[PDB]
């Protein structure tokens, strides 16, 4: 087959440390006796509950309801009862309200879920209803709604459709499993979403360290001309939607546009999967991956878990804490979130747990700037991050907007290098907020 | 009670030198010694009471379309004459100023002085303001002329004080040494000003 | 048409506006060239009376002097080659009874660190330097302002029958060798070149 | 009833392992050959002196830091290397206060005085030395760099050149290596000692061949077209030691690909217009410290391109 | 060849600014910014080129077969200052308002020592018309030069971190002498 | 003689006649900038001739306002006084409703409001707030960073040793420089003669609230239930206090179990304290104003009635005729 390559210019070459858990085989999560779902798994407007306190739940059944057009629906991933309607710790640091569900040890299926179709027979706005129906988000960590994705406006014109499968956060193996079990789901999902938009054209992006999905990938295209893989050279800031469209497509977004004025459609593998399955089963979105791993983990692996799981659950199920732990993070360890307690249960658009020790968390205090220039050279967009982050510490946001700092992407690259080991991407994001924030009260 | 206050804003409260910082190029010119100072201390002291009291004497007949050139005369005719006397009776303080003893009628605070205080007050304050200004730039010139001379030539008013085997720090006499060291004293004034 | 036909009055204040800046004008000149009056010539009188004493310091003794009508100068100056012209200023003549004493020569030498110095130089009968001077020089003060101190009592002594050579060094060697002043060489390589060029013209006026 | 106490921040939770410190190390190992050069031609002598300046430097930092009550930073060796630097900046008839009065220089006003590590704009260990040279000049011209013990040179390379007397000079190979009879600053007598620590920095990825190939090439092309020897006006002066070490320094060179190309070719052309044309036998100092002043202006027209932002053409504000 | 040299001896061998002590209160006061000193440069290169011809023509022409060699400043201070007041006039006008930010130092241009000095300096040097051109010219182009650099050096310590207590014009007063040290560097050269 | 006078008169007075005609008609043809209408404001200002305001030229205040261009308080040197003047030209200011100052509604220090975990970064409030908003017990309290000090241009605030700031009422100067800085919406502007605030922000029911804070809110509406005047109203799960319908009766700050209102019980208790003056024995204050703390027998001059009594509203100090009754606030301490 012609598998061509492609790279970006700037980046970083982190340990990579994936070796951990790439042998190990794939493990199934247990039964579990309580789950916690709450009433906001996506971006938008959050849904209201439409069950009560001691009411009986099927599995699959709906327990709440989309208020406007960017809203998913929320199912239940048990069948039990409802103890509680009340909120609950949420991932975010604040509690969200949520419903909890007490399981049963049955899983008993709603009496009214049935296939869909078949790929020749459902069509586009067909296609559009059921991804609607099945409650699917962006399962890349962005979790934005789907059907909004899908739904091209008649001003603006697309021809490709780019799946994204250069996973390149370390200590994160799920994809890599994902391609290598399941690809034939990937490639109906592509397809279907492919005849959804009305394209003709569509392509693959994996990286050169996953050979084995790439040729399993290979192997079940077939003999389709309209489908092709491309092997990418191994850079952190390589999948980040930008730089994949670079390096496959060779056009640019445009400043401040999105993907769509540049007519290609970026989705994710998972989320094909996710498209495939509930198109052949009908059941809807209960169920993902994780890849539980780190430095206090006994026995790090991953494994596949319904939606509503505690991480201490998966802790525990994970052999335990060696050590005291020093930082949890939900994530990678360059966009993860640290937590502050282990009640938080998972989510749509959790890709993976890191505990780490007390001595692996600890990062010295920053200095004065020593003008070593490498967090110019390091970046991906071409900016100067230190003239933006010394134009925020002094509050000065008209220097900060005239340098560019509305369009940095928030990669974390120019903070791993520094030499002083400062925080350039957290003024940035202050710069940002703030750029933002006066746009409001001042219109 | 309207005169003290005139006369003492002067040398202290709104001093040329370190507080308005105006009149910079003989200050930086000639202040290699502690007599230089003194003399150009002096002869502007004369020009600016001259000129002060001369323009102030005729602010209801000048318009304000030919100001300028109307001051300008009266101070290049008293620059002239002092010039003319010091030439005539002291040829060393002439020959040490040479350049700048013209340039007096261009000093950036005669006319800046000429401009705020004579064209809207009347002869008594015009005075005390010239006095008081006048000394202010001879202390300041003074100072600055002591502290450059001690170090670059190793004597104060011409008299020795390290020897005859001293090597002077031969930089405070040159160009680069009078910035730096003007700049050092009126960062400690500032430091003085603002932890009191 | 003058902008749309300015109305008559903006006229009758021009002729305001003038007058009183002329009178003012005339007062500063009614100032200035009376102070000249009283001035001027009395500046004159002590200039020369400096020169009088720069004549007497570099030829000690009870004499008296007489100048050359300018045109023998200048003969000079076309003659013996002198390759750069009116560099030559100022030569006199003493007299002490009847016989020749000696001759005293000023010179405004060129190539120096800030443009000219003028030096005089007085030689007596026989050929023997008797004393230089600095009248005029505009270097710096602290660098080449030294020429004019102790430096100028070690040129008493030197015969004039060669020239005089600078050397980069304490030792002093032996004949006709000048010492230069540390940090301060272009200055004594004009001054002895002006010295130089004196010297060459007692040398072709004395035969 | 254990609880856990985490740790909250901000993104990345991993960083790399050089440091500040380690970069200062690195230079100090690149620089120890030629020292031990300048310790073995010129005796025991020339290594006193660098150790304190190198004290001198230190102390004064310290007693800054203690009076404006700031944290006590002397441990990222930034002071050692502007010691060592200064020190090798000087003949060996030097009296022993001139060290310390430069390194009171350098540190106290040129860089203290604007915030401290990183926040100047000009280059101290330059800067101390035209001070020292314009304030005492008897003590660092032409004579203190011969040693007592020869009374038959009576000049060093750079200065038997400009007269025309290129018939009484050192060969070129003993220019190179610096040995039998070659005289002048204690730290750059040696060309092959400054370029084997000058290519060890190159391979870590402190600096770049850029300034170092550019600042050589100019000097060889313009020695060619006024009819000289390309490779004795290289040899000779302080010209490795400028071109590796002195005008590679991180806060006042420009941080783009394009500045450090044209920032070099003017270092490279004043140097040799004062060299033929002036009044110093050497101009590498004043040719880099007038390209300091430059600096600012070379960086604000030779900015990359954004991503995205290709417009149409300049039209800016218009 | 010999006013290539002029030129070059007026910009950067003897600069106006660094050296002979003349230009310094503009220097200070309007080098915040870029703009405003390319502006304040242009202005003052056109006053001492219109101002330099005037005074030639009237010192040669009137005052020295006159015997009045007594009223040459007060003679060019009132052209110069007749030709700042019609500069004035017209700089306000017809080029931005907001270009009267110099606040004192736009009177100043007739003060401006460098002017006059020049004009006294191109009097006592004995020059041509055409040599009293390009000396004015090159003066001019010095004090552009210097005072462009000195208002881009300003805003990288803008972006530094002076401590408390230098601030303005102590921090400009060393810069100025650092650039003054960096200029001494061209010395000795004879064109 | 005569010649030596002549000449240079007459060349200065011919060189100074040109320029005067010269400088008139260039004063047409060339800048004509008049029609902004100058004489408004060149004496309401004191004079710094300065460019530190904007204003090419501080006879400028004729073409800088008319149009919106340029701020009521440009000038800091001019001041309050000047800024009034420019706008009384105009109108708008000289206006009323007394001077204000800022305060802080939160009383958690370190001790009773302790931190979940520990925090690394720059030390500052909004940096903070990007860590996930912050790593305190309570998510509406105060981080104690200092942000509202470093943007204070007057130098009022000050942060003390149990974290919350403290501001001088002599040197702050009614702005808001220091309420959009806070990420917490914490700092408010009170009126000075205030003394009654409710200190507090937190929007969580009665036990959250109990087990986050020492003096938290649980929204338990016994403050609204003393109060009359209808001024205290709880929303949120929090309360807030009306300042323009608070009469300061102190009824409220007795009542609150958590103590979450400030002030303290010095108050009131003069019933009826009437000057004999000008009091013409109405005794319409006998009956009833709503307790009765009054009872007597017409009261003649001097008025005997005692004083244990009423909760000193102020309302009998001006629905007087002849506003007889005088308030002195005279208790313990
Ligand atoms: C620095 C950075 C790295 C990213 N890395 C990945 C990645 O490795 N894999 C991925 O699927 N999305 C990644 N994303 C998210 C993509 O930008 C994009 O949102 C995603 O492809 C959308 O997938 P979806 O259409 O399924 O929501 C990254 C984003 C950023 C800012
Ligand atoms: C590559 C490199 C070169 C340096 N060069 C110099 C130098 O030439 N002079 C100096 O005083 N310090 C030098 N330093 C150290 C100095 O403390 C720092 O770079 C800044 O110039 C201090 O403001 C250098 C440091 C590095 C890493
Ligand atoms: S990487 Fe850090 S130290 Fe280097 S220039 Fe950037 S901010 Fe400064
Ligand atoms: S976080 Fe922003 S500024 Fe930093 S390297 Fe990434 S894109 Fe550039
Ligand atoms: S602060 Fe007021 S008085 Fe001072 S310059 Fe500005 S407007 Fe004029
Ligand atoms: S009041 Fe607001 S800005 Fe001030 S310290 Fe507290 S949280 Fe920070
Ligand atoms: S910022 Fe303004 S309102 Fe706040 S404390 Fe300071 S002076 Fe008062
Ligand atoms: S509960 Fe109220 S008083 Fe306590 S910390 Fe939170 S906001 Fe402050
Ligand atoms: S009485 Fe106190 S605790 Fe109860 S609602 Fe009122 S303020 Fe809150
Ligand atoms: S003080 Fe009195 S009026 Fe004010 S809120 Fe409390 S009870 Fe109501
Ligand atoms: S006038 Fe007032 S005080 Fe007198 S009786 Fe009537 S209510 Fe009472
Ligand atoms: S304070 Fe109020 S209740 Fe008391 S006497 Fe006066 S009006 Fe009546
Ligand atoms: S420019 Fe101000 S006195 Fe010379
Ligand atoms: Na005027
Ligand atoms: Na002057
Ligand atoms: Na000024």
């Amino acid at each position: 087959m012609n598998v061509k390559h492609g790279t970006f210019k700037g980046g970083i070459h982190p340990p990579y440390r994936k070796e951990s858990t790439a042998e190990v085989p794939l493990g199934f999560g247990k039964k579990p006796e309580m789950v916690i779902i709450p009433m906001s798994l996506h971006i938008g407007a959050p849904c209201t509950p439409i069950v009560k306190k001691g009411d009986t739940v099927f599995l699959g059944q709906r327990v709440g309801e989309p208020n406007g057009f960017v809203s998913v629906p929320v199912h239940a991933s048990v069948s039990g009862k409802v103890i509680a309607v009340e909120e609950r710790p949420h991932a975010s640091g604040d509690r969200v309200m949520s419903v909890v569900i007490e399981s049963d040890g049955l899983d008993t299926i709603d009496p009214s879920i049935k296939p869909y179709g078949t790929l020749e027979d459902m069509d586009a706005d067909a296609i559009k209803k059921m991804v609607l129906n099945a409650g699917i988000v962006g399962l890349g960590g962005a979790t934005f709604p789907t059907h909004v994705k899908l739904a091209i406006p008649p001003d603006k014109k697309v021809d490709c459709v780019v799946l994204n499968g250069a996973e390149c956060e370390p200590y994160l193996t799920a994809d890599h499993h994902l391609m290598t079990s399941q690809a034939e789901k990937v490639v109906m999902g592509l397809k279907l979403a492919m005849k959804s938009v009305g394209v003709e054209k569509g392509f693959i992006g994996v990286e050169d360290n996953k050979t084995d999905a790439i040729e399993a990938l290979v192997k079940a295209i077939g003999n389709d001309s309209r489908l092709e893989v491309y092997s990418l050279h191994t850079k952190y800031p390589q999948g980040a939607e930008k730089q994949l469209i670079a390096a496959i497509t060779g056009r640019e977004v445009p400043s401040g546009a999105l993907p769509a004025d540049a007519g290609v459609v970026v989705m994710n593998v998972g989320t094909a999967a996710q498209i495939a399955e509930s198109m052949i089963t009908g059941l809807p979105l209960y169920k993902r991956y994780l890849t539980c791993t780190g430095d206090a983990i006994k026995n790090p692996q991953t494994i596949e878990i319904r939606i509503g799981v505690p991480f201490q659950s998966v802790i525990d199920q994970c052999g335990g804490f060696s050590s005291e732990p020093g930082k949890v993070i939900s994530g990678g360890p360059m966009m993860g979130v640290t937590q502050f307690v282990t009640d938080i249960p998972v989510m749509k658009g959790t890709s993976g747990i890191l505990c780490l020790t007390k001595e692996s968390a600890k990062i010295a205090t920053p200095s004065n700037c020593i003008h070593c220039g490498k967090c110019v050279g390091v970046c991906p967009i071409h900016l100067q991050p230190l003239n933006i982050a010394e134009y925020s510490q002094r509050n000065m946001w008209d220097k900060c907007e005239s340098n560019n700092a509305m369009d940095c992407i928030e990669c974390g690259s120019c903070s791993y290098i520094c030499p002083a080991k400062r925080t350039l991407v957290s003024s940035i994001r202050v710069a940002k907020r703030e750029i933002i924030a006066q746009r409001r009260k001042g219109n | 009670m309207n005169f003290m206050k005139n006369l003492t804003r002067g040398i202290i409260r709104e001093n040329p030198t370190f507080v308005l910082v105006l009149g910079m190029c003989p200050t930086l010119a000639v202040t290699t010694s502690a007599i230089n100072g003194m003399g150009m201390g002096l002869a502007t002291m004369l020009v600016l009471i001259g000129s002060n009291v001369a323009i102030s004497a005729l602010r209801k007949v000048i318009p304000d379309n030919i100001r300028i050139p109307a001051f300008v005369v009266v101070i290049a005719s008293f620059v002239t004459i002092v010039g003319m006397l010091m030439k005539a009776y002291v040829p060393a303080l002439d020959a040490a100023l040479g350049i700048f003893i013209p340039l007096i009628v261009v000093n950036c605070i005669i006319l800046a002085r000429a401009e705020a205080f004579a064209f809207s007050n009347g002869i008594a304050d015009s005075f005390a303001d010239a006095v008081g200004m006048g000394l202010g730039f001879t202390l300041a010139l003074t100072i600055l002329g002591s502290i450059r001379e001690i170090l670059g030539a190793g004597s104060i008013f011409g008299f020795s004080l390290f020897g005859a085997a001293y090597e002077p720090v031969l930089l405070m006499i040159l160009p680069p040494g009078a910035f730096l060291t003007l700049g050092l004293l009126i960062g400690l004034i500032n430091w003085k000003t603002k932890k009191a | 048409m003058e902008t749309k036909e300015k109305v008559q009055i903006d006229w009758k204040v021009v002729f305001k506006l003038g007058l009183i800046l002329f009178v003012i004008s005339a007062v500063a000149a009614c100032a200035l060239a009376l102070t000249n009056y009283v001035t001027a010539g009395t500046i004159e009188e002590m200039n020369v009376q400096t020169n009088t004493v720069a004549r007497q310091e570099v030829l000690p003794k009870a004499a008296d002097f007489e100048a050359v009508p300018a045109k023998d100068v200048e003969k000079i100056a076309s003659e013996i080659g002198m390759e750069k012209p009116e560099e030559l200023l100022e030569v006199y003549i003493g007299k002490s009874n009847g016989e020749v004493v000696g001759y005293t020569v000023k010179t405004g030498p060129t190539s120096g660190y800030a443009g000219e110095v003028q030096v005089l130089t007085g030689i007596s009968a026989d050929g023997v330097i008797t004393g230089i001077t600095i009248i005029k020089s505009n270097e710096t003060p602290g660098l080449g302002a030294k020429a004019s101190g102790v430096w100028n009592d070690q040129f008493t002594g030197k015969s004039a029958k060669e020239e005089l050579v600078v050397v980069k060094g304490t030792t002093k060697e032996g004949s006709n060798e000048i010492q230069a002043i540390t940090g301060s060489t272009i200055t004594s390589k004009a001054v002895t070149s002006g010295v130089n060029m004196s010297i060459q013209v007692y040398q072709n006026l004395s035969k | 009833m254990n609880e856990l106490n985490l740790t909250v921040s901000s993104s990345p939770h991993i960083r790399a392992k050089h440091s500040t410190a380690s970069i200062m190390q690195n230079v100090i190992i690149a620089l120890l050959p030629a020292l031990a050069v300048a310790g073995y031609v010129f005796g025991l002598w020339a290594l006193a002196l660098v150790a304190i300046c190198v004290i001198s430097s230190v102390a004064t930092e310290a007693v800054i830091q203690k009076l404006l009550k700031k944290p006590i930073t002397v441990n990222d060796w930034s002071a050692v290397v502007t010691g060592v630097l200064l020190a090798f900046n000087l003949p060996i008839n030097a009296p022993w206060w001139i060290g310390v009065v430069g390194s009171v220089f350098a540190i106290a006003i040129v860089k203290q005085c604007f915030g401290g590590l990183g926040q100047n704009f000009i280059n101290p260990a330059l800067a101390a030395r035209a001070f020292l040279l314009a304030s005492w000049p008897g003590h660092m011209t032409s004579t203190a760099y011969i040693p007592l013990t020869d009374t038959v040179t009576t000049a060093t390379p750079l200065a038997l050149l400009k007269a025309g007397e290129t018939g009484s000079m050192p060969s070129t190979l003993d220019l190179f290596t610096g040995l039998n009879g070659v005289y002048g600053c204690i730290g750059e007598i040696s060309a092959l000692a400054l370029l084997i620590g000058g290519l060890y920095l190159i391979y870590k990825g402190i600096i770049s061949w850029r300034i170092p190939t550019i600042y050589l090439l100019t000097i060889a092309i313009f020695a060619l077209l006024v009819g000289q020897d390309p490779i004795v006006h290289m040899v000779s002066g302080g010209v490795m030691l400028g071109a590796f070490f002195m005008a590679t320094d991180y806060a006042s060179s420009p941080v783009t690909a394009k500045g450090q190309i044209i920032y070099a070719i003017g270092c490279g052309l004043i140097t040799m217009i004062i060299r033929l044309y002036g009044g110093y036998p050497e101009g590498c100092s004043y040719s880099i410290l007038l390209m300091n002043v430059a600096t600012p202006l070379i960086e604000r027209f030779t900015k990359e391109r954004i991503y995205g932002v290709t417009k149409i053409k300049k039209e800016a504000k218009a | 060849m010999t006013l290539i040299f002029i030129m070059i001896s007026a910009i950067f061998v003897n600069n106006f600014v660094l050296s002979r002590f003349l230009g310094i209160c503009p220097f200070l006061g309007v080098s915040k910014q870029v703009e405003t000193a390319v502006g304040m440069g242009v202005a003052v290169t056109f006053v001492m080129a219109l101002a330099s011809a005037i005074t030639y023509v009237v010192q040669y022409a009137i005052l020295d077969p006159l015997s009045l060699g007594y009223l040459q400043t007060i003679a060019f201070i009132l052209i110069i200052a007749a030709l700042v007041q019609l500069v004035e006039m017209i700089i306000k006008k017809s080029s931005p308002s907001l270009y009267q930010a110099l606040g004192v130092y736009l009177p100043l241009i007739t003060t401006n020592c460098a002017v006059l000095g020049v004009a006294l300096i191109n009097i006592q040097n004995e020059y041509n018309f055409i040599e009293t051109i390009f000396n004015g010219v090159g003066a001019a182009l010095g004090f552009t030069l210097a005072i462009v650099l000195f208002a881009g050096i300003r805003e990288r310590l803008e972006t530094s971190a002076v401590p408390k207590a230098l601030e303005g014009f102590p921090i400009a007063l060393l810069t100025a002498g650092l650039m003054a040290i960096a200029f001494l560097g061209f010395s000795g050269m004879k064109l | 003689m005569l010649n030596a006078i002549l000449v240079p008169v007459g060349i200065l007075g011919v060189f100074g006649l040109i320029f005067g005609i010269g400088l008139a008609i260039a004063a047409k043809v060339f800048e004509v900038y008049e029609d902004p209408r100058v004489p408004l404001v060149r004496a309401a200002l004191p004079g710094a001739n300065c460019g530190g305001c904007g204003l090419p030229g501080c006879d400028a205040l004729a073409a800088n306002i008319v149009g919106g261009s340029a701020a009521i308080d440009a000038c800091p040197v001019g001041g309050a006084s000047c800024a009034a003047a420019v706008a009384e030209i105009m109108g708008m200011e000289a206006g009323s409703a007394v001077k204000k100052v800022a305060t802080v509604i939160c009383q958690g220090t370190c001790e009773t409001a302790p931190n979940r975990a520990e925090y690394y970064g720059e030390m500052d409030c909004r940096e903070a707030m990007i860590a996930s908003g912050g790593s305190k017990g309570c998510r509406y309290g105060c981080l104690g960073y200092g942000t509202c000090k470093a943007v204070c241009p007057f130098d009022a605030i000050v942060i003390g040793e149990d974290g919350l700031p403290k501001v001088d009422p002599e040197k702050c100067t009614s702005c808001g420089k220091c309420v959009e800085a806070c990420p917490k919406s914490i700092m408010t502007l009170v009126p000075e003669a205030q003394e009654v605030i409710v200190k507090c922000h937190n929007f969580d029911k009665g036990k959250i609230a109990r087990l986050s804070c020492t003096t938290a809110c649980i929204a338990c509406g016994a403050c609204v239930k003393a109060c009359r005047f209808d001024a205290i109203t709880v929303e949120n799960n929090c309360a807030k206090i009306d300042y323009d319908k608070c009469r300061q009766c102190y009824e409220c700050v007795d009542k609150c179990p958590m103590n979450c209102i400030s002030g303290d019980v010095e108050y009131g208790k003069s019933t009826a304290y009437i000057i004999e003056e000008n009091c013409i024995a109405c005794g319409l204050c006998a009956k009833n104003c709503p307790v009765n703390a009054i009872t007597g027998e017409i009261k003649k001059p001097p008025y005997v009635i005692d004083h244990d009594m009423c909760i000193g509203c102020g309302i009998c100090f001006d629905k007087c005729r002849k506003s007889a009754i005088e308030m002195r606030p005279n208790k313990t301490k």
